[PDB]
RNA sequence: CCACAAGUCGAGCAGGUACGAAAGUAGGUCUUAGUGAUCCGGUGGUUCUGUAUGGAAGGGCCAUCGCUCAACGGAUAAAAG
RNA sequence: CUCAGUAGCGGCGAGCGAACGGGGAUCAGCCCAUUAAGUUAUGUGUGUUUUAGUGGAACGCUCUGGGAAGUGCGAACGUAGAGGGUGAUAUUCCCGUACACGAAAGGGCACACAUAAUGAUGACGAGUAGGGCGAGGCACGUGAAACCUUGUCUGAAUAUGGGGGGACCAUCCUCCAAGGCUAAAUACUCCUGACUGACCGAUAGUGAACCAGUACCGUGAGGGAAAGGCGAAAAGAACCCCUGUGAGGGGAGUGAAAUAGAUCCUGAAACCGCAUGCAUACAAGCAGUGGGAGCACCUUCGUGGUGUGACUGCGUACCUUUUGUAUAAUGGGUCAGCGACUUAUAUUCAGUAGCGAGGUUAACCGUAUAGGGGAGCCGUAGAGAAAUCGAGUCUUAAUAGGGCG
């Protein structure tokens, strides 16, 4: 049969020109304490690294 | 030449298939490169892609972002080269839809400047970026 | 298209039989205790052709000692003595020498102490 | 180029169908599939859930002294399921349409180089009896052929029936392994027109 | 610094400040512990989206709130002999 | 067949999974009591097809052979050289094959027409639509849940009217529920006739090639085997001898062949006899291996060949599993036969071939591997959650700085 999409994954996976971007953890709920710079630094998106690339591929055949 | 027992195929097109426990001296006997004991070596031994042994998993450990636009799916984009295809003077979207660069479902396209083109052509109801504005202009088109 | 083993089952058997004949017992007529046997041989073969070398040189050499100390010179001395006057015969000839031609082992003993003293 | 033939006249033919370069390993790979197509492919065998019986367990698990058993037709055991029972199995290939045509033209041009391409201003028979059409075919120097003409005709059909290695064809009902197959090749003016056109 | 997820130090630029006559100092406290991912839901904004159209509902984005999930990378929302 | 594993659903886990639009196959509408299309049964006529069948061409000599269809030399038929048989391999020996011809009687199908019934207790749709409560179905788990069915309690307006367009309001668009009938494209094979197979060939293939769902087991439901082969023709051994008028043999005879003699083609291995040559009853162990005297036979007598092996150095089987096995750790009484990485679909990388800024068709039509079919897919542009812009784009008050290109 056809390959299966894992939509979770697709939900939190986006392609890029040569790999994928992500969003990052610890920006949810328990804010006050933590430091300005990391609330600014923690914010937008990074690059998936190349070592989990590969399951990345996997879980998501079309994208 | 030219006999049914004289054709053969080009070199290196086709490979013996492998084949697993015939003996020794195959080197893939007896266990067949499974290795010895343990869950993959037995049948439908693998376990799920996107399983790391019970440690919260990347696409699990990572939050969701970002929702659909439906707009997006029947907005279409066409290079600037693309128009050579075209057969006519008049680029519009039904006139790119019979050239077949823009799938019949869609309802609007946009032109890009990412090729080069040798016509000229009257562009009508479609949009397009100032550099591929330029371009038709200067091979010689208009707008509207 | 199915295929039968018996053919080339049988001749591969048959092979390994004739290989073994000779032996005792199950060991020449049994294929599984035949095919052992046949695989030991070849690894005593494979040794043997190395302790051969040895054995033979042993037996010269004790052949060259009977023959030195008849001559009044032990197999050291005699040894030595033929290096110091460059005679390359090997231990080989002059066993074979020794065994059969006693003037001549006697004549190479002479210049052997010759060459000593 | 210019090709004569038989009579001696000359005619005129596409470079494109007939000069093309030889190209085996493309002749090897249509021919190939050709054959693979001609299979039938119908078949089957039991496996060990097709097998009449074999529902209950033969003895218990432990204590009998035997090797463990689940079935009596396990396939280990005689008279049991196949272990892996085949199924009735398609075996065409997808050929590239060019590919086919490039082919075409290659056997084409090589059969021109070989000299067992005859080209004849007309071939015709009087009455469907055999024996004309071999003292035809001898006349000729092609007893072991293959007739190619614009149209079949029911008379040169029916002559041509009963002889061994002698066929007639069509000009639009050529195939790579016909082409081959046949020692020689006889071709009217016409049907190399028709095939000039078609191109392959 | 680190398998990943994460963690740590930081010259320097723009804006608005506080203290100095001024050069200038200040992006929490001498430093290394005082902590909790994801899902779901609440609150303040939002030039984003809005299933025929105009709205609205709902969704997204920025900020922030609810776990001794302490078996502390956290099987299910809920489990002894 | 595509759209598409997309949009969505989901302890937002594991998983489930559309529609719109496009391309094909087929193509058809007709009625509610002045009663339609269509269907069914009976009877008549015009075409067509079946249930037995008939004719059907053309080879001689020579050689091997038990036997000719096989060798060598030449000849004939072919709208026929498909297939089977005949003492070994046959277009011309037989049955047949292409072709031509054939039905007293009965049966099937297409159409036309004459009657029966049927459609049809039905004349514009009220316990109806809608609503509260509990459930079920829709890709969709009550979720912002639109839409369909209802177990229970209720309950309108009726063309100046009503339903839907995904909570809901207004506008606009579209349609007319609470009454019906209707062929083709679609699904399948207990059976019938023909034809086919890079399907099996007696442990295979149906459990069953044979008197098999039998023998046999069980109270019963039920379970369930093994077992093919003389020879071209029985020409299947008249008669004699031993023996119990037995069985079993020996001679004679048949046959091309009788260790082809009737559990009868070939007749392997395990296992068990007889005969010949060498060794063997003072010497301790995975049985071999490297050396090596003597003996018997054949000898081109040789520095040879075939059997045997006194005496001697070295030397604790195989597999599995383990840090590590002669291990007193596991498995194997032996032989013959069978016995375990496959198939379909999708995807990714490599090799190879075609074409090339382009490449390629799917279903489907098609006396069909051809030809047609461009819907669709991949590539040719990224950034951004998105609007949007675009060789640029996001962030920001910022043409600064920075991320991705």
């Amino acid at each position: 049969a056809k390959l299966k999409t894992r939509r979770g994954a697709a939900k939190r996976f986006k392609a890029t020109a040569n790999g994928f971007k992500r969003k990052q953890a610890f920006k949810r709920h328990i804010l006050t304490k933590k430091s300005a710079k990391r609330i600014r630094q923690l914010r937008g998106c990074v690059m998936v690294h190349v070592s989990d690339v590969a399951s990345v591929r996997r879980m998501c055949p079309y994208i | 030449t030219l006999r049914l027992n004289e054709l053969a195929p080009a070199e290196g097109a086709k490979r013996e298939h492998r084949r697993l426990g015939r003996g020794i001296g195959s080197g893939v006997g007896k266990t067949g490169g499974r290795g010895i004991k343990g869950q993959k070596s037995r049948k439908s031994g693998g376990v799920r892609p996107g399983f790391e042994g019970g440690q919260t998993a990347i696409y699990r450990r990572l939050p969701k972002f970002g929702f659909t636009s439906q707009i997006a799916l029947k907005t279409a984009e066409v290079r600037l080269s693309e128009l050579s295809k075209v057969e006519g003077d008049i680029v519009s979207l039904e006139t790119l839809k019979a050239a077949n660069v823009v799938r019949r479902d869609q309802i609007r396209a946009r032109i890009v400047l990412s090729g080069e083109i040798t016509r000229a052509f009257t562009v009508q109801g479609v949009a397009l970026t100032k550099g591929a504005k330029a371009a038709i202009e200067a091979a010689g088109g208009k707008v509207e | 298209a199915r295929v039968k083993r018996g053919v080339v089952a049988h001749r591969r058997h048959k092979k390994i039989l004739a290989r073994a004949k000779g032996y005792y017992g199950a060991r020449s007529r049994v294929y599984r205790v035949a095919f052992q046997a046949v695989i030991k041989a070849g690894q005593y073969a494979y040794r043997d052709r190395r302790q051969k070398k040895r054995q033979f040189r042993a037996l010269w050499i004790a052949r060259i000692n009977a023959g030195a100390r008849q001559n009044g010179l032990s197999y050291s001395r005699m040894i030595d003595g033929l290096k110091k006057a460059q005679v390359i015969i090997d231990r080989r000839v002059l066993a074979d020498i020794a065994m059969h031609d006693a003037v001549a082992f006697a004549a190479l003993a002479e210049k052997a102490k010759g060459a000593l003293a | 180029m210019n090709l004569k033939t038989v009579s001696g006249s000359a005619v005129e033919l596409s470079e494109v169908a007939f000069g093309r370069e030889f190209n085996e390993a493309l002749v090897h790979q249509v021919v190939t599939a050709y054959l693979a197509g001609g299979r039938q492919g119908t078949r089957a065998h039991k496996s060990r859930a097709d097998v009449s019986g074999g529902g209950k367990k033969p003895f218990r698990q432990k204590g009998t002294g035997r090797a463990r058993a689940g079935s009596i037709r396990s396939p280990i055991w005689v008279g049991g399921g196949k272990t892996f029972a085949a199924r009735p199995q398609d075996w065409s290939q997808k050929v590239n349409r060019k590919m086919y045509r490039g082919a075409m033209q290659c056997i084409l041009a090589e059969l021109v180089r070989q000299d067992r391409l005859v080209l004849v201003e007309e071939f015709a028979v009087a009455a469907p009896k055999t024996k004309e059409l071999l003292a035809k075919l001898n006349d000729l120097n092609a007893a072991r052929a293959l007739i190619v003409t614009d149209a079949v005709d029911e008379n040169l059909y029916l002559a041509a029936r009963n002889l061994p290695h002698v066929d007639v064809v069509d000009a639009t009902a050529i195939d790579p392994v016909s082409l081959i197959a046949f020692d020689k090749v006889v071709m009217s003016v016409a049907a190399a027109k028709k095939i000039e056109v078609e191109l392959g």
